[PDB]
Formats: C-alpha cells, structure tokens, sequence
C-alpha cells in the first residue's frame, strides 16, 4: 500500500484504486505571535482552505459532492483525444494525460455544469 | 458511447510558488532565528519515494532560495527590532595604541547617562576595521564608520546566533518533491524521484567562499553551475570528505556595561588580559590540498587537459575577499590567500599534521546582507572562544580570460547569499497538486 | 446566456435556469504584506469563505447538499402566501418575492431541520 | 425540545432526535483592527472553519456528506465491543461510549474509506 | 449481523485549549482595556442545564486563567503605546518640604521644551514613595524611582481604568460548562453542570490581598485551596454578605500642564487648598468582624477545634504588604493592619458605627504586573475624589509552623495576580465538542 502520491507513476487504470490517500492529504500551538513565522502559518492556512473550497465546490454544482468518482451526461468528443480506450486505462498514466487535455479543460467543465443545470431543472420543478 | 468522468484526488502536479511555513524540533533560551514562534516538527516525518517517475528539475530558477531569503533578513531585523539603538555612541573617539599588533585601539569617549542633566566619561577598546578617521591629521578624533549612514542597532545579549536547523514545509494541497539521483549536478531530468512534505533539517549558516557545516556529497564531489562555460556564473562545488577547520580567538577580553540611558546599557570590549594574540584558524594541509587534486582532476571534465590554478580572491570588500562566519557570537574575516595556493598538472599528484593557519580579522560593525544603513553592533563574548566547522563547499568563479592557454585560473568568488542557501535546496521543488482529473469511460452500462 | 447576475428581473420560472452562474461566482502575490491594503483582502477572503460556508452548511443539514434544487418534506402554508402556483412562477420576479417571505424565512428553515432529522431518524437507525 | 448540548444526559438512542441542534452551532463590525482582540478574533473564525472542514471532509471521502446519519460497509468486530445492541442505544449514553472505542477510533476510519473506496471502483469504472 | 455506523453532531466533548474572544455590551470615551474593539454581546444569552450530567472541574489547571492573564497584559501595553514616554523627567529634583505630613515633597528641576535651543525651570510636588536620593547625602538632591531601570510611559489622560465587564467566548465548535453546584468549591465531580457559549460579565479588577467587585457566595462563605494543609499553597475565600468599604483623596491637588516637547506635555500636581490630608479608608466594625468570626470558624472545619489567628501581612515590597486597588484614576496602597489583627477562640462570639481606619498611601509611578520596567506613571485627577467597593473576597496564606499547637495565623498574602482571575473563573471551564461519532447497528435490512 502506497503511501501519499505514491501512485503517481502508474497506469491510469491502476492509480485510480488509491484516491483516498491523496484526497485525505488535501487538509493535513493554539495561539498566533503574528511574527515573521506567524504570519505565513496565517497565509498557509487560510490559503490551504480555499485551495480545498475552491476544488470542492466544482463538485458541489456539477452534483457529485462526496463521491469520488461520477460520470456526467457530457458525451465523449472524439476531437479532444482520438486515443484508444484501452491504451489510456492500461498503458497511460495521469501525468501524460494531463497534458493532453488541459486545452479543453475549461470547455469540458462549462458543458458539465449547463448539462447538470439543464438535467436539474427537467426532472425537479415539476411546475 | 463514451461518457466524460471526472476523477477526485488524482494524483498529478505542477510548478508553482506558496508561503512556506516553518517546522523545526521545538524544545529556553531564544535565537535570533526565532524558533520559539515556529511550528513543532513531527517525530517521523512521511517520506514516500515514486516509482517509474522522472520529473526535471532546476535549482537556479527555483523561487524556494528566494522566498527563505526574504524570511532570514525578516528574521534577522524582527530580532533586532526590540534591541536598544545605539545613536548616542555617534561621537569623536580619542584612541591611542593599544598597551602585527595594531589591531586593537584603546578609544575614550564622552557619553550620556540616565540622568540627562549629567555625562560621563568612558574608555573602551575597538578594532581598526570598525574605526574611520574624521580627518587625515590629529592622530585622534576617530569615528565609528557606520555613523555617517546609520545608527547600528546593538545585539540584545540574551538571544544567540546558533545555526540550529529549520524544516521548511509546504501548507496543505501542496508537496516538496525531492531527487534522489545519485551525483545529481541540480539540473535536467531526475530519475530518481521523491516526495516528502517537509524538507530536511536546513541550517541557515551564513558564510562566503566556504560552506560551513553543509551536506556533504553521497560518492561523488558534485559541481554545479547554470553555464560551466561562463565565467560570470559562480560554481558551486560539494565535497565528499568534510575537512574539519578549527579556530580560536585568543584575545581574553574583559566586559564592561555602561548605562548609556534610563534602562539601556552599552557593552563594549573592556579590557584584555595578557597579551595580544592574532585570531586565526587551522586546517590539515594532507587532508586539504589532498581535495583539492579531486576538485582539480574534477574539474578538468569540463574544460579538457587544461591544467587547474587556484589563486587568492581578487580583491574588494572584506566581506567578499575574506571567509566569513561566525563562532557562535563573534564574527570572523580569515584570509584563504594559503588555502587557494598552487597549481595542479594533469599528472600532478598530492601524494605529519602541517596543518595551515590562515589570519584572521574581528569586526563588531558588519552588514550581513550587504543592504545601505542597517547595521549592527555585535556585544563583545566574554572570555576565549573555540569552534570547530566541517567545510563541505567551496563558491568558485573563473577568471574571464581568452582561456586559450593550456591552464585555467579559478578563484574564490563570494557570490552572493542566497547561493549559501542554494546549495542546500537544490534536492527540493515546490509542486501544486490538483486533485481534480477528468478521463473518459464508457459509463451507464 | 446572460453574464452574473443578469437574469435578477427576469421572472422565477425564467430565472431558475442560470442559478448555476450566480452559484460559481459565490468563491471567485502569494505573499502577503499586511498592510492597509493586505489587512483588508486578508479579511475579504476569510469573510467570502465564512459566507459561503455559511450558506452550505444549511443544505447539508437540509439534506441537499450538491443539488441546486431539492424538494423537502415540508408542506406549503397558505398563510405565508395566498398566491396561485402560475403568478408566482410566470409573472412575479425572486425580488418581489423576497419581502414576502422573509417574515417566515426563519420559521421555515427550522420546520425544514426537524422535518429531516425526523426523516432520517426513521428511515435509518433499524435498532 | 431541549437547547444546544442539553441531550448529553441522554441515552444514546434518544440523543440521536437532536443532531440537528448541535451541528447547526457547529459555525455559529465588519471592519477589523487586528489589535488585541481583533487578532484573536480572527484567529477564532480561522480556527472554527478549519474545525468544521477537518470534521466535514471526513464525511465526504466517506460517502456520506450531507446525511446526518449513514451507514457503512465496514462490520462491526467483536473485538472493539462485545456488548448488546440493547444496552448500548437504551442504557448507556455517548459520553460513556466515546471512553470504549477511543483506542479503535484510528483504525475503523481507516477501513471506512478503503471499503467505500473500494465499493465505488467496483460500481462505477464500467472498463 | 451488525455494522458500523457514524453520527454527526453526537454530544460529545473533551478538554482542549483555545484562543477565547472577549463580548461586551457595546455603547464613546476610551478605556485602558479596548473594549471598543471588542464584538457585541447579545441581548439575551442563551444557557443550557445539562440533565443526568456530572462533570469533572480544576479551577487551579484551568486553562482560561492563564490565557486572560496575557490578554490583560497585552491590552496594558497596548493602550500604553500611542502615549508620551517621559524620557526627559530622569533629571535631578531639588526638593524641600511642602508648606506624618511629610508624604508630599516640593520638587523643582529643569525641563525641555518644544524649541530645542531652549529650556524652562518648572516645579511640582512628589510623593515621597516616588522620589530616591541621589548620593545619600545632600537631602536637596533627588531622582526618581523607576529612573535606573526604565523610562515610565505615561497614561493618556483621555483613556480611563475604569474596570466594565468583559465577557469570555468560544470559537464556534467549543463551549464552556458552568458548574452549578452549590457551595462547589472549585474540584472535584460537579453534580450540577450547565453550558454557556459566554461566561458572566467579568470585571478585570485589580486588588491584592482583598478581593472587590468580585460574585458573592450564594448560600456559604467558600474556602478555595488546591492544598489546603499545604502553607505553600494561596487560600482564596469568598464571603456571602458584601462588605462596603469606602475610601477618600481628602488633598485637592490642581492639574498644571507642562510642555515637554514639540505636541506633548507632561501633567504634575502644581499646588494644595487647604492642609494636607492623610489618605484613608473607611468599613463598618460590626460588619467587619461579623464576617471573619464566620470565616474563623469556617476555618475551623478543616483544621479540627483550632483556634484561628489573623495577622497583618509579613513584610515584603509595597505592593503585597498593603491592600491595593484604584478609585477610577488613583492607585491606593491601604495597610490593613487594622483588619487582620484578632484571635478567635472555639466560642469567640463577635456579639453604633464604630467604623474601622484604614491608612493609606499613594504613588504614580507603578508596575501592576511585576515585571522589570515597563512602568506607567499615573497623572493626578483634579479635585477630591471617592469610590466605594464591595469586598466578597480576601487572599489568605498560613504560616509555615510545626501545626503541633493549639492554634495558627493567617495572613494576608497577595498570592499572584492570576489568583485575582482566578477567583472569578473557577466556575467554568473550555471542552472542544466532537460532532463525529461512532456506533453500530443492525443497518443494511
Ligand atoms: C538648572 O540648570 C542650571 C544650569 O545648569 C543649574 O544652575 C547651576 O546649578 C548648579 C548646581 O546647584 C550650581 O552649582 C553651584 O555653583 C556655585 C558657583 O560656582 C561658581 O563659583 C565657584 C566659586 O568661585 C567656582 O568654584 C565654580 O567653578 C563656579 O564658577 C557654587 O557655590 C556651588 O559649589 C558648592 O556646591 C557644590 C554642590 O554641592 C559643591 O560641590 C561645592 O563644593 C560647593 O559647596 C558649597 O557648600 C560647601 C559647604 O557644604 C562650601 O564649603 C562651599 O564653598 C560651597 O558653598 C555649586 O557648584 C551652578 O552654579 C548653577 N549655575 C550655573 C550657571 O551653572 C540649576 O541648578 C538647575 N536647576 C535645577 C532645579 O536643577
Ligand atoms: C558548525 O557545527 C559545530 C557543531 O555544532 C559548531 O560548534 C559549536 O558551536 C557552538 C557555538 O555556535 C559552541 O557552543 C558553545 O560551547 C561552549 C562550550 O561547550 C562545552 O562546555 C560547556 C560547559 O562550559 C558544556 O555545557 C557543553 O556541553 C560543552 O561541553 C559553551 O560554553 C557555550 O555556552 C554559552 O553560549 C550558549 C549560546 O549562546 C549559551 O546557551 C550558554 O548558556 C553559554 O552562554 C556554547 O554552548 C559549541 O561548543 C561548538 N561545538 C564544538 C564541538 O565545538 C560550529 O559553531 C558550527 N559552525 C558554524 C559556522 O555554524
Ligand atoms: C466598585 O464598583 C463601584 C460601583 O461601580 C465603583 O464606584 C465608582 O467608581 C467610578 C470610578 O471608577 C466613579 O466614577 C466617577 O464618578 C464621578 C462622580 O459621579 C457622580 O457625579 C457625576 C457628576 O459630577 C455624575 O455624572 C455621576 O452620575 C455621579 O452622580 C464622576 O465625576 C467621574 O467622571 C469622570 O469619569 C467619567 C467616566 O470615564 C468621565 O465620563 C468624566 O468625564 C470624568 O472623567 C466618574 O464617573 C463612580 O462615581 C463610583 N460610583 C460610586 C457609587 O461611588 C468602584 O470604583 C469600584 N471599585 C473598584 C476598585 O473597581
Ligand atoms: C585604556 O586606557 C585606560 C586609561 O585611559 C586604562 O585604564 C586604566 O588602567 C590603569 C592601569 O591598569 C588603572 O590604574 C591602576 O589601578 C590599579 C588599582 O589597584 C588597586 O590600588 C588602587 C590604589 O588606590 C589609590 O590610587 C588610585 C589611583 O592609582 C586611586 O584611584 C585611589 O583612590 C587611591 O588613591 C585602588 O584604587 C584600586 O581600587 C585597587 O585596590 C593600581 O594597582 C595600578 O597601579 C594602577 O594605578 C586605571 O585605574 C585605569 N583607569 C580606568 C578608568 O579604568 C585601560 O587599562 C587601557 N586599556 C588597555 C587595554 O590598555
Ligand atoms: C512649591 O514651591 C514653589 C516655589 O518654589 C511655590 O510657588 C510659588 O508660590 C508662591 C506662594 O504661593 C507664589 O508667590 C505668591 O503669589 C501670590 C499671588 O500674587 C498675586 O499678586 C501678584 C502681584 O504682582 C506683582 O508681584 C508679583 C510677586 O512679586 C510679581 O511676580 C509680579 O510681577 C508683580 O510685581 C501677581 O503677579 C500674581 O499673579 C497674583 O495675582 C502672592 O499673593 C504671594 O504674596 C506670593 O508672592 C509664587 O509665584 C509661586 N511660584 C510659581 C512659579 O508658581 C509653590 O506654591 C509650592 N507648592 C506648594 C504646594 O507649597
Ligand atoms: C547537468 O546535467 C545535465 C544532464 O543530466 C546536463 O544537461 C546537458 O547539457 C548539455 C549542454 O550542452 C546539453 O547539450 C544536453 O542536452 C543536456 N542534457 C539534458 C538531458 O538536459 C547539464 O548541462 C549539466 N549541468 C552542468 C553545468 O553540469
Ligand atoms: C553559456 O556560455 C557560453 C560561453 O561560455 C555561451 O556560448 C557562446 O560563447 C561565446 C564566447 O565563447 C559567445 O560569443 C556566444 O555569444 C555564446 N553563445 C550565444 C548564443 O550567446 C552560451 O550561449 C551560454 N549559454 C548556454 C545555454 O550555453
Ligand atoms: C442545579 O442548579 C440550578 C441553579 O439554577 C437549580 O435551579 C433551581 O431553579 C429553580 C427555578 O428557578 C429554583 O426554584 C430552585 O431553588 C433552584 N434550586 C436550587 C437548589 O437553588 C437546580 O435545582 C439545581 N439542581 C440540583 C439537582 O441541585
Ligand atoms: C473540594 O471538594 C472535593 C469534593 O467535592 C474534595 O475532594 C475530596 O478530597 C478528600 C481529601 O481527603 C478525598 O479523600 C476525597 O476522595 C475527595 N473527593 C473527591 C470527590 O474528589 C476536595 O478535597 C475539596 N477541596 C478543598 C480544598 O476543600
Ligand atoms: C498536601 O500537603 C500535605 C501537607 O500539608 C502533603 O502531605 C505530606 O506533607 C508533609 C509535610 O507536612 C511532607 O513531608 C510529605 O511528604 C507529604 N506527603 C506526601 C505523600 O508527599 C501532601 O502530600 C500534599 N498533597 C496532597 C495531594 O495531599
Ligand atoms: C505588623 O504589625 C507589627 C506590630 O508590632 C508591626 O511591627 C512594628 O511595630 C512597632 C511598634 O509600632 C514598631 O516599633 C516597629 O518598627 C514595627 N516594625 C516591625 C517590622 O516590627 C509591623 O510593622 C506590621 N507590619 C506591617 C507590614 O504593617
Ligand atoms: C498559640 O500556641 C502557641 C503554642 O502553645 C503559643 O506559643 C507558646 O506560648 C507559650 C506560653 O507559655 C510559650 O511558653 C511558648 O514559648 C510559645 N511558643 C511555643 C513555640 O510554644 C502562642 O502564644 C499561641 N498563640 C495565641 C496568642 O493563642
Ligand atoms: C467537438 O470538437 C470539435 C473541435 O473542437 C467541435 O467543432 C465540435 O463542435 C465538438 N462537438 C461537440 C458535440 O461539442
Ligand atoms: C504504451 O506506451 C509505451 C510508452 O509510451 C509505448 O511505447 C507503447 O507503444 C504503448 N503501447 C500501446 C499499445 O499504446
Ligand atoms: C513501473 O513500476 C512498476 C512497479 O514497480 C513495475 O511493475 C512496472 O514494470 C514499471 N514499468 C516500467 C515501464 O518501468
Ligand atoms: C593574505 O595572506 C597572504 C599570505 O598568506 C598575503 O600575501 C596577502 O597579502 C594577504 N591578503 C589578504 C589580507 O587578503
Ligand atoms: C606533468 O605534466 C606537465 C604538463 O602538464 C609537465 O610539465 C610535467 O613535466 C609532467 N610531469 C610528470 C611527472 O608527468
Ligand atoms: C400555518 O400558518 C398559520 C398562521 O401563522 C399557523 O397558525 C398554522 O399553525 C400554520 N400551519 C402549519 C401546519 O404550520
Ligand atoms: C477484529 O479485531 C481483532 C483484535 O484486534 C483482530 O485480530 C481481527 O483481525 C479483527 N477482525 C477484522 C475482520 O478486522
Ligand atoms: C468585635 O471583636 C472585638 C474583639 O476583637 C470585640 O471586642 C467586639 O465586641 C466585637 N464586636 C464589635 C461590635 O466590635
Ligand atoms: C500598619 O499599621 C501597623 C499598626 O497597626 C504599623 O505597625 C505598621 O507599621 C503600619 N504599616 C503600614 C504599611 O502602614
């Protein structure tokens, strides 16, 4: 059992089994002299807490909160990666995915919340 | 069909910069570190080592040796903030010598008091280095050399200047990948990666021209330069063998407080007590220049069969021309002109104790920072004093010659002091991590 | 597709189509000076992490964390408004809204609490 | 209907009828001076959010964000606590309870988070 | 089968430490203790009785008395700050004696002014607590007290000390459990607990030896002692009926303002109408021993059929060998002597006004935490003035004798300042509440 990030080298199939650890690090004396040291502890954890708000509301609105994994009603756009669906989950890792993707990152995220919006509003408000 | 997913806490990262918090082994007496205010360390930091990960890495553009600059010279004005100002000391001294040996002048001066309806007249030594005449005739009239562009803020005696070690840590969502590269040289592709969320015990130990108490190199003398074929680029070189170098101070000197102003006093080297002695430090010369045929043989990779030379600083200010350090409250100014001596052929080989002294300078007035005004007194430390450094670095810079001849010039460059911290952090890159991931799949089945 | 805020006067059954865009605005040098100007970001950040935690906690304990739109269990009084189900959704804006329910706006919220517990105590908890 | 923290008394099974109270105070002048008291005031609001985030997170890795109640794959093991179901939720109270699984408290959150972890890869993660 | 479940918001708690901000019923005139700074307090706090509950108190390991020490402390200086420091007062006085009565002194001596090139002969009176000869000899000669170790800073006459109560609270996620026990007397099982999100109003009253302002027993007069057979350990007492004590400045002084330097002025009383008046303090003798005869046998109980001795406080430095405390502007330093001095037997019963005296003595230049420097000097307050108190504690210490007689003294000790807090937040304590909690059930049916 890896410890924290350990499963940055392996495949995407396989570092997935580990998010846990990862997700778990992302928030881990009583009083403040407000010094030199004081003042960045201050900003570090003020800092740390929006980092964690500012990824975790991404889920909230696009209605996968508390869940690790979720699959959207976005299709698939062959344009972003014509890449085999057998090659990414046995033979990729994160890190290369990552640069690949990172064009249409922005776009993915804005179709994921109209789509979670527009599917909100169609089964609830029954009138 | 396929189906967009996203993915909560993966494991990916990139460059980036963040306040860095400090973490050490809390236990007092106080420093000028400041450590008391810091966060405990814990018992067994996590250090996790990545498989099949290569990430690159560049300890020149790195922003950790920036940002822990900033955080030593707020430290060090925070320390000296609640100090006592010595502005009245700002007067015409009248020296004599001292009852080579000139080093030391016997100065009187006139001085205030609590009572400010009332003076006193006081006597107390100081050294050449941190004396200025005020005019070329009457032998007298001397003053302290700051005094014309800042009043020196007295060290407070209570909190000392021992380098203890200081953990740097990176806040949460955020994590300190390190290389484990065998001989790395701090630039390129590393392949063998690291991470850990708390770098190792760094002691912020302030020295020119030699690194003092230092990491020393795993099996190899490592060198470092972000161009090798420049000569305006310093090089930085680690050792394998840690020289040990010992120095003394001789001169017993006898402290005497005199209370410059209602609840303030002024310390100031008193008396000595048996003869005059220079201060100076010593080194084995077999376990010495025997370094240096490596670095020498070294440093031939680089620029062919060409012979190596090694010769004194070229010259300037005493801070950049001398090794500097400090004894745990004295700060010395040694002359390494009988350490960077001789020359080496490719063939040359090094092949008793002999161990070299090399003289040294005392200086209570310094700028550690080199920064325009905002010096410093050092109080005078009772009594002889000893200590002893392991040197595992040494900051060179090559003569900007043709280079067409068959040797080479090197000399001992001062650099600057963010290299001193450089030297250390080169094994640590700041990396954010962004634990949101999106990959398809055909989901809905 | 109105920018933020850009459908306030539209009416309730138009204007609950975009509240994904008002929703994503709610959190959006690393060093910090501390001085006049860096006192009060300081304060403006940790203040829009307080109101937005705020406003989250009460869905959680609602039970309608990560939706944009839930239904309770709470049923409708007549006495905090008369008004049909057509006028309010087709013809009334959420302003106009807001000064009238807000006499009531605080007695709903705890009916709402104690509706859920309730719920949740018996549903969950076999033995 | 007894105020904040005034069930503690109570038995275990009747003490779950008011959650709703204690967690709603779990985060419950405009400008700031950052003196005496302005400092450890902001410390205070500082530290409360990192209570209640450090407190929520857990909940959301472990599948039950937003639920006041929930239950997990985990089994209960013996080991921890041989005793009755009946005794436990109509006898003794939390307080007395909390002084019994303190030492396992470590190690259940640890199988929490693997086994809904590992649920989520197997349901999810189709190929 | 069963399985592990979790509950949030389980009612639940534990001892932790936390940084408590204070609440105060806001309304403005400045106060020495901030309080314009401080949050609101509510209109109606809520309070909580905890049913079948019993919790555990130590008001001697409390965390809260410590803490509210550094927040007194820390707002002291804080109001101190922005004032003028009275650097140039260090000069020598030439005194003669006013026109015992010899409290007071007519001191002359040089001062400043706003031009630099100029200077101006000024004179006040002194009160001989505040005044040290210079050389012992040549009476004229005289300095001031604190002029040797530090430069008082002087209180700005537009801020107050007036002592308005100050309210405790939690950071959301804690909360403070108040033991209603009756006559609980600070450890041990509480057997009536209750929880408040905000402690009482709290009064930072400063008093040494005797407690006033303070809460009043609700049925029996209490005896606090972490080791009461311990003679090392503070004995704190609380009374049931208060005792009004009331005091009095009989001089009229006249405020004269002095310019020491560019937009600052130093204030002194100038002259006296009328002849000089010592000081005093006033009680009722009928009330007075009434309580201690209550006390005495209070006592009693735990010291078998004893007899108890009250006498006055040992000697020792101003401050804890008198009664001291503030009448809105002027520190007061009563003797006591006169209230402590009496022996009650197994049956000693107390059995027209006959009020008690109390002298009294005042000075300007104070350290109300004992600590090296940092003094303030308190300006005089124009005309007479009068402020009554309600004693409901006093501080009392048991020699350190073999206990093998048939009797024992107490005396007044002044103990630490934190005892003074401490008398009033013993009936509370902070508990970190953890909303996660765990259990099983027979869940998944
Ligand atoms: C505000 O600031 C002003 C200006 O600084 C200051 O005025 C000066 O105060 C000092 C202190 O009081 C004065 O000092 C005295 O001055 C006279 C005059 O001295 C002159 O003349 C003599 C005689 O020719 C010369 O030797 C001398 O050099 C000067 O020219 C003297 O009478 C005083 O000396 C006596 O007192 C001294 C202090 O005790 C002794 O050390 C000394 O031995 C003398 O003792 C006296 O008593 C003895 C008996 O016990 C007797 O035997 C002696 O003969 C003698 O009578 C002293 O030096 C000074 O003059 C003032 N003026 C000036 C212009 O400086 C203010 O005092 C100050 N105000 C305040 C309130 O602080
Ligand atoms: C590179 O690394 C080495 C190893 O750490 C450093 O060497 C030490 O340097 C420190 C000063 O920085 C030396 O400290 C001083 O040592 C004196 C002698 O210690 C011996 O004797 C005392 C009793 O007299 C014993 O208690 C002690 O255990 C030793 O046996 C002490 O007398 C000094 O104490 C005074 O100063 C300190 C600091 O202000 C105060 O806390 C004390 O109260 C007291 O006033 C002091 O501790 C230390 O001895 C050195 N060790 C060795 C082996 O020599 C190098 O300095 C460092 N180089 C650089 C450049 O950083
Ligand atoms: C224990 O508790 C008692 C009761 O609170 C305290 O007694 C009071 O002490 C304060 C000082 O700490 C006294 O305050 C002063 O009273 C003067 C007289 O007040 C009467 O007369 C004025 C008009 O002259 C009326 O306005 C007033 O209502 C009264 O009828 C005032 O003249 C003083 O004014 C100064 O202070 C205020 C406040 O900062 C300023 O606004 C003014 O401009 C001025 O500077 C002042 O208010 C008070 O009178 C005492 N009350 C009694 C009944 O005696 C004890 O001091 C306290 N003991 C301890 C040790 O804390
Ligand atoms: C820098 O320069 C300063 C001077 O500018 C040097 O300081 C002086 O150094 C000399 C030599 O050390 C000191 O004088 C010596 O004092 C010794 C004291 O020993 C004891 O006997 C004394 C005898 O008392 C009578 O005589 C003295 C004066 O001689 C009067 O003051 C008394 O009132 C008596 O009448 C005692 O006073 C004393 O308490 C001892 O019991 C003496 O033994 C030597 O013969 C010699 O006189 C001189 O005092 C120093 N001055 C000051 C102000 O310190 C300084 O050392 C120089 N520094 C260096 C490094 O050279
Ligand atoms: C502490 O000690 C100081 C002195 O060291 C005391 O201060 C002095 O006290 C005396 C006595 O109170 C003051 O002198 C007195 O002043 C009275 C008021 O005088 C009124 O008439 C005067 C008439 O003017 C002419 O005469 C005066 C005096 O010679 C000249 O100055 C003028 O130029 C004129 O020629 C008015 O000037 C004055 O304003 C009044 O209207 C007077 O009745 C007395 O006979 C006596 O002279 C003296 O002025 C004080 N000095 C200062 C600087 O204040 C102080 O009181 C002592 N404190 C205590 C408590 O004892
Ligand atoms: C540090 O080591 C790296 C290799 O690990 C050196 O990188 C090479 O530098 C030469 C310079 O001409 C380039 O041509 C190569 O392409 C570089 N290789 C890689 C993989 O980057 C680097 O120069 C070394 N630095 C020094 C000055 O020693
Ligand atoms: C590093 O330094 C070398 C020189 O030491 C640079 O290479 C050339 O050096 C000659 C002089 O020897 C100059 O006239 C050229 O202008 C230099 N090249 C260029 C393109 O400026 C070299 O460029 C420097 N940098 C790197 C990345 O190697
Ligand atoms: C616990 O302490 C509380 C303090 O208020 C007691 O409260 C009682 O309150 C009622 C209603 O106001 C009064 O009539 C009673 O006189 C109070 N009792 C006492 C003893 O003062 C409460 O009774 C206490 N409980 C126990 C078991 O002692
Ligand atoms: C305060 O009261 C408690 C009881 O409420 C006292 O505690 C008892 O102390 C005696 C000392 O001999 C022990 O034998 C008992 O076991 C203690 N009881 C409990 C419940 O702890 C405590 O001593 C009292 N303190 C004072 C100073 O009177
Ligand atoms: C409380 O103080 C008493 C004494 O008043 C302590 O009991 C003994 O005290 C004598 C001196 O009178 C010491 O020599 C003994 O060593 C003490 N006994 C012990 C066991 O240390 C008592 O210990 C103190 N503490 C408590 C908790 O009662
Ligand atoms: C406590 O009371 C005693 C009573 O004797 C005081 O002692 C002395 O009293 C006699 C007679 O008045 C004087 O001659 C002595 O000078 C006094 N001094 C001492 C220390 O014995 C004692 O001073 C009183 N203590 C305090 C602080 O008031
Ligand atoms: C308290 O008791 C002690 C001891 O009995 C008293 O002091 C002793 O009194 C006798 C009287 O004859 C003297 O002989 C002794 O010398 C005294 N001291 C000692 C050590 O025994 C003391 O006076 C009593 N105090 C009061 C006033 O009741
Ligand atoms: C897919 O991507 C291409 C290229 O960007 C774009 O033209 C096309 O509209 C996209 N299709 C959908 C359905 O979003
Ligand atoms: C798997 O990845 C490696 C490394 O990039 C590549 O050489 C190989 O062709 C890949 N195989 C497939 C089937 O995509
Ligand atoms: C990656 O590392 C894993 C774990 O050691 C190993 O099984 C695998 O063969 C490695 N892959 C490559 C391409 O080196
Ligand atoms: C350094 O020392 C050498 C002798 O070892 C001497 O020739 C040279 O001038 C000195 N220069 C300095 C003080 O740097
Ligand atoms: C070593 O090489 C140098 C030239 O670099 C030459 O002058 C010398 O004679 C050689 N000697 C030996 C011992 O090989
Ligand atoms: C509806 O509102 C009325 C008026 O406030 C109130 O009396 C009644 O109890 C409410 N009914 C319910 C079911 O809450
Ligand atoms: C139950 O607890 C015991 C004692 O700690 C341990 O040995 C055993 O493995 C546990 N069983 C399971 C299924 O976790
Ligand atoms: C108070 O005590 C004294 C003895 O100290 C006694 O003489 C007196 O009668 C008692 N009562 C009164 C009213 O003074
Ligand atoms: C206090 O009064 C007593 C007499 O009762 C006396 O002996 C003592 O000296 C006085 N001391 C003080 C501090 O007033």
């Amino acid at each position: 059992r890896r410890g924290f990030l350990g499963a940055a080298g392996s495949t995407m199939g396989a570092a997935s089994i580990t998010l846990t650890v990862q997700a778990r690090q992302l928030l881990s004396q009583h009083l403040l002299k407000l010094g030199v040291w004081g003042i960045k502890q201050l900003q570090a954890r003020v800092l740390a807490v929006e980092r964690y708000l500012r990824d975790q509301q991404l889920l909230g609105i696009w209605g996968c909160s508390g869940k690790l994994i979720c699959c959207t009603n976005v299709p698939w756009n062959s344009s972003w990666s014509n890449k085999s669906l057998d090659e990414i989950w046995n033979n990729m890792t994160w890190l290369q995915w990552d640069k690949e993707i990172g064009n249409y990152t922005q776009l993915i995220y804005r179709l994921i919340e109209e789509s979670q919006n527009q599917q909100e509003k169609n089964e609830k408000e029954l009138l | 069909n396929l189906w967009v997913t996203v993915y909560y806490g993966v494991p990916v990262w990139r460059d980036a910069e963040t306040t860095l918090f400090c973490a050490s082994d809390a236990k007092e007496k106080h420093n000028v570190w400041a450590t008391h205010a810091c966060v405990p360390t814990d018992p067994n930091p996590q250090e996790i080592h990545l498989d099949n990960v290569t990430e690159k890495f560049n300890m020149w553009k790195n922003n950790m040796v920036e940002q822990m600059h900033t955080d030593i010279i707020s430290l060090w004005d925070q320390s000296l903030k609640p100090c006592v100002k010595l502005t009245p000391l700002c007067v015409t001294l009248h020296c004599t010598n001292v009852t080579d040996r000139e080093e030391l002048k016997n100065c009187s001066f006139n001085m205030t008091t609590e009572l400010r309806d009332k003076r006193q007249k006081v006597y107390s030594l100081f050294y050449r280095l941190d004396i200025v005449p005020i005019n070329e005739n009457q032998g007298s009239e001397y003053r302290l050399i700051n005094c014309n562009t800042s009043a020196c803020t007295q060290a407070c005696p209570k909190v000392s200047f021992e380098p203890i070690p200081i953990h740097y840590c990176a806040p949460a969502g955020f994590a300190i990948l390190k290389c484990k590269d065998e001989g790395f040289n701090g630039t390129g592709l590393c392949k063998n990666v690291s991470t850990v969320q708390c770098t190792h015990g760094i002691k912020p130990v302030v020295s020119t021209q030699l690194l003092l108490n230092g990491s020393l190199a795993e099996k190899n003398i490592t060198i470092r330069s972000e161009n090798i074929t420049n000569n305006a680029k310093i090089i930085i070189v680690q050792l394998v063998q840690p020289v040990t170098i010992k120095c003394i101070r001789p001169n017993n000197y006898t402290r005497k407080s005199i209370r410059i102003g209602p609840g303030q006093a002024f310390y100031a080297m008193g008396d000595i007590i048996g003869d005059i002695r220079q201060a100076h430090c010593n080194v084995s010369r077999s376990r010495w220049n025997k370094t240096l045929q490596e670095v020498a043989e070294k440093l031939r990779t680089y620029f062919g069969n060409k012979t190596i030379i090694f010769a004194n600083s070229s010259g300037g200010d005493l801070e950049i021309t001398t090794h500097s350090f400090n004894c745990g409250g004295e700060f010395f100014y040694c002359n390494t002109s009988g350490l960077f001596n001789s020359t080496w052929y490719v063939n040359s080989t090094w092949n008793s104790n002999d161990t070299i002294t090399l003289p040294c300078r005392i200086k209570q007035i310094i700028n550690m920072w080199q920064r325009a005004g905002q010096c410093m007194y050092a109080p005078p430390i009772p009594g002889v004093i000893k200590c002893e450094s392991n040197i595992t670095g040494l900051l060179l810079t090559r003569d900007g010659g043709k280079d067409n001849n068959v040797n080479e010039t090197f000399r001992p460059g001062g650099g600057d002091m963010r290299d001193n911290w450089r030297s250390e952090l080169y094994k640590y890159k700041v990396v954010e991590i962004e634990p949101l991931g999106v990959a398809p799949t055909r989901c809905k089945r």
